[PDB]
């Protein structure tokens, strides 16, 4: 059984420092990538950092270039995300995403579950349709979607990723490189796109399918995820 | 009485030969004469790939013409990449001395097996990282020699006890034993609809099976030695044999009989493995000379030499598109052939 | 001893079934192969090369 | 290359180091192949250190690796090159099966294949004739008439012993460059290992001069 | 001198393309499989050997010129350094590879169980280090001492003319080369080839043929390097005793080049005999 549990958060005074340990259990933790994603309060989801399999490639988001370092620790089995230089703006729920070469890509199927952080006191942009869509079961919806810049690669391949966030839960991958379902994803999920624009078609609607839909692109690194598309009942 | 019986099975092979005499009208040789000749085929190395410590054994390659699977003393089956020249997986093994390896149609799992009489079955959709096994094959008596895939829950194996068998992955059992063989098996092919397969043994002798129910529908027989591999016909009613003299033969199923022979004066070596095109129209062979040879399938006539490799080449195989070959030799080294 | 009478009565069950069997002609074997070969060849990579724009090696 | 791409390429790099590591680590170990002709004292030989067996010992800090293939009960020229390029091959001939068509005559016509196979053109052969407790008191009765007829010396065990290790001398036509090593053990015998060491001791001085260049 | 202008294009018609060679097959072996420490050695030594053979069509202009000729300042400096540093690279490389043939035969266990490629980086490095140090700092002392300063790309030895003040100074560094660079390999490769001769000799499991190809090979490896470098650093002493610079070190510094011709046939080995069959193909085709 895959756990993720996220352990060192609290109230933090601005300037501070505060260390975030994510322990990894019922899975290779050597061989798979790590990623911090954090998530303000009724806001949306943001990259942070990222660590190879064997720590010898790290990339920063230029927010927490510098004040943030991030550390691994493959005996133990434990993330650890070091932190410097606390502000205002970094009260976020922290999430540890696990990520391998799978099928020709790196899914971002497992996420954990987080833990609290606050602070009492060139880039791809994606653009997202209306955050407030009124949906009832049995319907067809389609979310869509857009990038600054094409995702389609020289060798064919198209960087997409959809998450969904059900309310109180972890965000769920359920499509990545715009074409691909990820295991335990109802067929009902179906993607497509072309270039710049694209959209995710829902067959049949069930009561448990409410929450945010996410887009991120991992064409660059500076992974720019969507502003978010949340779903709501209309009785 | 055993020497009435005895006498009675000559009898019965002596009629068979009368009833394929009477069916052989011409020959494939007089037929396509007045077809226009292939000509000369150059093919150059495209990508190698090198990973590997010990001799490469076996080859299969993916139904997406894209994934690799390679077998090696060395006790490691690597999954490569043949588009990148990538390592995608690096399954170690229990027993270094495999000489066998097959891919699964859907790509989920990969067999193994040699001469710990176990066909390992590797699973690489794990939800872990790691390439885990499924279950282990037991039962085979003779040393593994070759395993094909027809669905993810049935494997044709084929070992050196003179017997082959289906098996089943949820249980470790043997659905189905193929019995007549009275020399070692050491190679098998399906056919594309995956309901009948035939072994070259060492008597020179080619059987062709049923899955479904067991018995041999028919025998070939006209070789002089034991065969090392065999390839069924893109068609389906049709199959070449590659046995350790330094000929090849392509028997239909329907004929009952040899069509054509490939040999000349200039090759004293065996053949160790036998591939097709998507067309049919070409032949590759391998060849213990450090050579690989292509033959016309329907004229007998070389059309071109695969000569990259230091040491003898043990395996052959060609993509379900037909647009790559690749070649594996006992110098560790795999290499990708393409026309230009 | 029985274990051979066994085996030759086997043999002589296997082959009987095996001579009965319909059988057809070469040359109408031998035809339909140069068929196959003959509609397939303008998709057969190896004996018609492709350009290296559509080649993926 | 994509983000993804780099990725992968970086995968299959940390899977070259771990090759080359196992590749390394492989090479320090000497392989044995155990090559006895109907458990002639093969058993009793493993203790003193499914088709394939393997045993695995340390001797002066070396690792060796026995592989018994006595069991396979196919055809073996079929998979007799797979271990082509051991260290040493051990073979194991019994000395009280001349009274028991003969079973050495077995044991002769099976070393006489793989001494001259090609596949084995410079192994080393280290021969093993235990058993040779059981030859005093076989020999005081059962002469060695029997299985040689063609015997001109006395019923001694000094000469009768060097006889049957010379019998199993000349068979080798490329002498020249491949050397068998002969030694007679018993169940009480402990130097049997110590032997294995000095022989592949030679193979190694050789491998040596090969890697250098000098041969 | 008309006799050392022949020698000199002789060693450049044959060490050239016979390094070539042997530097596209040792190149390979470090590339490919699992390398010995010893073959990192012979590709250093290769290499050491192409940088004198590079620079011997400079040697080949001098010896045949009639005084005069065109000839630059900073190139006769620079040409002479590599040269010469080159020489003392390859004694202490041809050392490192006599020690590992000792350490073979004398402990086959050790040297199997304990063989990494690293070692053989340290010892070429040692070589490297040794050699164009000790030829860079006499490089700069030279124009620091000279009037011309704040440079270090030497404005003497042209031609090597010392007149009547700087024999003080040469003679005191030519002495401590021979005695550092030279008499440190030499007393190591002679022990080393006299204790490997003397145990394969009386090694018990050795075929006879094995022993006369091993024996006699290693006999004339030693034969050469005290051949090749040994006039070179004799006069170094014989300098000092004479107070003079010997008139005789050209002749000398041709029986080094020797070296780095002879070196590539020492390691044509039986896969000559391969080239000899890959010739004849050739010619057939
Ligand atoms: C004069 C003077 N003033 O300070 C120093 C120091 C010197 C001085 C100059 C020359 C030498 C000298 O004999 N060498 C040196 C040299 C290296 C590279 C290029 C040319 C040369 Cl000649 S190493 C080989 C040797 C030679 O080539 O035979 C010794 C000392």
């Amino acid at each position: 059984d895959v756990q993720l549990v996220e352990s060192g958060g609290g109230l933090v005074q601005p300037g501070g420092s505060r260390k975030l340990s994510c322990s990894a259990s019922g899975f290779a933790f050597s061989s798979f990538g790590m990623h911090w994603v954090r998530q303000a309060p009724e806001k949306g989801l943001e990259w942070v950092a990222y660590i190879s399999s064997g720590s010898g490639t790290i990339y920063y988001a230029d927010t927490v270039k510098g004040r943030f370092t991030i550390s691994r620790d493959d005996p133990k089995n434990t993330l650890f995300l070091q932190m410097t230089s606390l502000r205002s703006e970094d009260t976020a729920m922290y999430y540890c995403v696990r990520s391998i070469y799978y099928y020709g890509s790196s899914p971002f199927d497992f996420w954990g579950q987080g833990t609290t952080l606050t602070v009492s006191s060139s880039d791809i942009v994606m653009t997202q349709a209306t955050s407030s869509v009124p949906v009832t079961p049995g319907e067809s919806v389609s979310i869509s979607c857009r990038s600054s810049k094409s995702l389609l690669h020289s060798n064919g391949n198209t960087y997409l990723y959809w998450f969904l966030q059900r309310p109180g839960q972890s965000p769920q991958l359920l499509i990545y490189r715009m074409s691909n379902l990820a295991s335990g994803v109802p067929d009902r999920f179906s993607g497509s796109g072309s270039g710049t624009a694209f959209t995710l078609t829902i067959s049949r609607l069930e009561a448990e399918d409410v929450g945010v839909y996410y887009c991120m692109q991992h064409l660059e690194y500076p992974l720019t995820f969507g502003a978010g598309t949340k779903l709501e009942l209309k009785a | 009485e055993l020497d009435q019986l005895r006498q009675e099975a000559e009898q019965l092979k002596n009629q068979i030969r009368d009833a394929r005499k009477a069916c052989a009208d011409a020959t494939l040789s007089q037929i396509t004469n007045n077809i226009d000749p292939v000509g000369r085929i150059q093919m150059r190395t495209r990508r190698t790939l090198r990973g590997h410590l010990a001799k490469i054994y076996a080859m299969h390659w993916g139904t997406d013409s894209r994934l690799l699977v390679s077998a090696s003393q060395d006790g490691k089956l690597i999954i490569w990449d043949s588009y990148t020249t990538n390592k995608v997986h690096a399954i170690p093994l229990r027993s270094s001395w495999v000489m066998t390896c097959a891919y699964a149609p859907s790509g989920n799992y990969v067999a193994c097996g040699g001469l710990d009489n176990i066909c390992s079955i590797y699973n690489l959709k794990t939800r872990e990282g790691n390439v885990r096994v499924s279950r282990e094959l037991a039962g085979h008596t003779g040393y593994l020699s070759c395993c094909r895939f027809l669905d993810d829950n049935q494997i044709v194996t084929s070992s050196g006890d003179t017997t082959c068998a289906l098996w089943d992955i949820e249980t470790g059992q043997q659905t189905t034993t193929f019995t007549g063989h009275t020399g070692d098996v050491m190679s098998l092919s399906l056919a594309p609809d995956t309901r009948l397969f035939v072994s070259g043994a060492c008597d020179a002798s080619a059987k062709l099976w049923d899955v479904r129910e067991g018995m041999c529908r028919q025998t070939f027989t006209g070789h002089e030695s034991d065969i090392n591999a065999i390839c069924f016909f893109p068609n389906g009613n049709a199959f070449a044999t590659g046995s350790d003299d330094a000929t090849c033969r392509l028997f239909d199923l329907r004929a009952d009989q040899e069509l054509m022979t490939y040999s000349h004066d200039n090759i004293i070596c065996g053949i160790t493995s036998v591939s097709f095109s998507k067309s049919g129209r070409l032949l590759l062979a391998g060849y213990d000379d450090f050579n690989c040879n292509v033959w016309d399938a329907l004229k007998a006539d070389r059309a071109g030499v695969l000569a990259g490799h230091d040491n003898r080449v043990s395996c052959l195989g060609v993509t379900d598109d037909g647009m790559a070959v690749a070649t594996g030799s006992w110098d560790s080294f795999l290499k990708i052939w393409n026309g230009s | 001893n029985t274990a051979s009478i066994a085996q030759a009565r086997k043999l002589v069950e296997q082959l009987k079934m095996e001579a009965n069997i319909d059988r057809i002609k070469v040359s109408k074997a031998a035809a339909d192969l140069m068929a196959y070969c003959e509609a397939h060849a303008k998709e057969d990579p190896l004996l018609t090369p492709v350009p290296a724009s559509e080649n993926p090696f | 290359l994509s983000a993804e791409d780099k990725a992968a390429v970086e995968r299959s790099k940390m899977i070259d180091r771990n090759l080359r590591e196992d590749g390394e680590k492989a090479a320090r170990e000497v392989k044995l192949l155990l090559l006895g002709a109907g458990e002639s004292g093969k058993s009793t030989i493993v203790k003193q250190m499914t088709g394939i067996v393997e045993t695995h010992f340390t001797f002066k800090d070396l690792h060796f690796k026995m592989f018994d293939v006595g069991g396979q009960r196919s055809e073996r020229k079929k998979w007799i090159h797979c271990f082509e390029g051991v260290t040493a091959i051990i073979f194991c001939v019994a000395l009280s099966d001349y009274d028991l068509m003969n079973r050495m005559h077995e044991s002769m016509k099976l070393f006489d294949s793989i001494c001259n196979n090609k596949w084995f053109t410079d192994t080393s052969i280290i021969l093993f004739l235990n058993k040779k407790d059981l030859f005093e008191e076989k020999i005081k009765k059962s002469p060695l008439t029997i299985c040689y007829p063609e015997y001109a010396g006395s019923n001694t065990y000094e000469e009768a012993a060097a006889y049957i290790q010379c019998q199993f001398e000349d068979l080798n036509k490329r002498k020249d460059t491949k050397e068998i090593y002969t030694h007679f053990t018993c169940a009480t015998d402990t130097k049997n290992v110590q032997f294995v060491f000095d022989a592949v001791t030679d193979v190694i001085i050789k491998n040596n001069l090969k890697d250098c260049g000098l041969f | 001198s008309s006799l050392i202008l022949m020698a000199y294009i002789i060693i450049f018609l044959t060490g050239l393309p016979a390094n070539l060679l042997a530097l596209r097959a040792f190149v390979g072996v470090v590339r490919q499989p699992q390398p010995a420490p010893v073959h990192i050695l012979l590709l250093s030594l290769t290499l050491a050997d192409l940088l004198l053979l590079l620079l011997l069509p400079f040697k080949i202009i001098e010896a045949a010129s009639n005084f005069r000729w065109y000839l630059p300042k900073i190139v006769c400096a620079l040409t002479g350094f590599g040269f010469y540093s080159s020489i003392y690279c390859s004694t202490w490389l041809l050392a490192g590879i006599s020690i590992e043939r000792y350490l073979g035969v004398a402990f086959p266990v050790q040297y199997k169980l304990s063989r990494r490629p690293l070692y053989g980086v340290i010892a070429a490095l040692v070589a490297w280090v040794m050699s164009f140090g000790h030829c860079t700092i006499v490089i700069i002392v030279q124009y620091l001492n000279t009037t011309e300063q704040v440079r270090n790309g030497n404005e003497i030895t042209c031609y090597e003319n010392f007149t009547d003040e700087q024999l003080d100074v040469v003679l005191p560094v030519r002495l401590e080369l021979c005695l550092v660079l030279f008499f440190i390999p030499m007393a190591v490769t002679i022990f080393c080839y006299w204790r490997f001769v003397w145990i394969m000799l009386t090694q018990p499991h050795v075929g006879a043929q094995r022993r006369r190809r091993a024996v006699g090979l290693a006999v004339v490896t030693l034969l050469n390097f005290l051949v090749c470098f040994g006039p070179y650093n004799v006069s170094h002493l014989v300098g000092f005793y004479q107070r003079k610079s010997p008139w005789w070190r050209s002749i000398a510094v041709v029986f080094s080049s020797l070296n780095a011709s002879l070196d590539p046939l020492l390691f044509y080995f039986s896969s000559s005999v391969v080239r000899r069959a890959f010739g004849r193909g050739l010619q057939v085709l």
